[PDB]
């Protein structure tokens, strides 16, 4: 990274549960995949593929669920952020 | 003042967006992101010409981008009504 | 027991959108759905898959005497 | 002394198993795990009766568990020849 700049790599820490964890481990140890990350990405590609053809239906459903969620009410930024602070200690 | 109202589910979207940002980036960035969404909401409530026509999803639906998100809303007599705020990955742009 | 993974930007944003929509509760739930699909894809062909791994072993060269001391020395030498 | 030889890919399996354990748990646990595998290899080289018949995968193939892994091997005149060491999630037990 050039000086005065920072890494912008972005990971996530996930709990796969024991059954799927062992599944991932076996795939890496067999040499079929190089890392846990490669296995997880293959899974996410399949999940993205499964729903790729129905994005319009999916968005309609999210919009409809918004429409059906109750009458609209006023928005206040400061009240929202107060409510967020009230949920627990906040830092950074 | 132009009207600005939000469906309950849109408020819950904002909470989830805030929490997601907070986990990743901390308070200052997450609150700023909400503030930027708020600034966008105010602009859209004032200017009908900004709204992107999203009839192809639902008649009368409008969209507008902010950051990595899209505000989905309807025009009212006096302003806008926000229905959902969704990540841009959920978009279905007009073909 | 968690794992820290790099999904790359495209799939990371894919995961974020699904959590923020409320469709899934956490990043973990999204990842688990993906892994279920991957497990499902191969679930019906475990015998062929094992045969392939065994064959790849058989075809990997002449067997050599197991030398535990050499192995552990090699492991130490990598990134001491 | 019974003989014990490994295919090159089985030795590479052991490296991957070592690295996986090392990343998660550190040196001591990874070395212990390899020690357990080594102790099992020695036991299998000594006692033909321990080997599980895995003809249903390949004729003459044998399996034996250690920890969360399976040693796949063949009997030789003087001991064993290890073909792969795989996580038990890769197993296909006899129908």
């Amino acid at each position: 990274v050039p000086r005065g700049s920072h890494m912008s790599s972005r990971t996530m820490t996930v709990d796969t549960g024991e059954e799927l964890r062992a599944f991932v481990e076996g795939l890496v140890e067999s040499g079929d995949y190089k890392t846990n990350s490669e296995v997880i990405r293959d899974g996410l590609r399949l999940l993205q593929e499964k729903t790729a053809g129905s994005k319009l239906a999916a968005l309609r459903q999210l919009i409809d669920e918004g429409e059906q969620s109750g009458e609209a009410v006023p928005w206040d930024r400061d009240s929202f952020l107060a409510r967020m602070r009230q949920k627990g200690p906040r830092g950074g | 003042a132009n009207t600005l109202v939000l469906k309950p589910r849109a408020e819950q979207d904002l909470e989830r967006i805030f929490e997601y940002s907070y986990t990743e980036f901390g308070w200052q960035q997450a609150q700023q992101y909400i503030s930027d969404l708020d600034q966008t909401f105010q602009t859209l409530a004032a200017s009908t010409d900004l709204a992107i026509n999203y009839d192809h999803v639902r008649p009368g639906l409008k969209a507008f981008p902010v950051g990595a998100h899209i505000v989905f809303f309807r025009a009212t007599d006096t302003g806008i009504e926000v229905i959902r705020v969704l990540h841009q990955s959920m978009d279905y742009p007009r073909h």
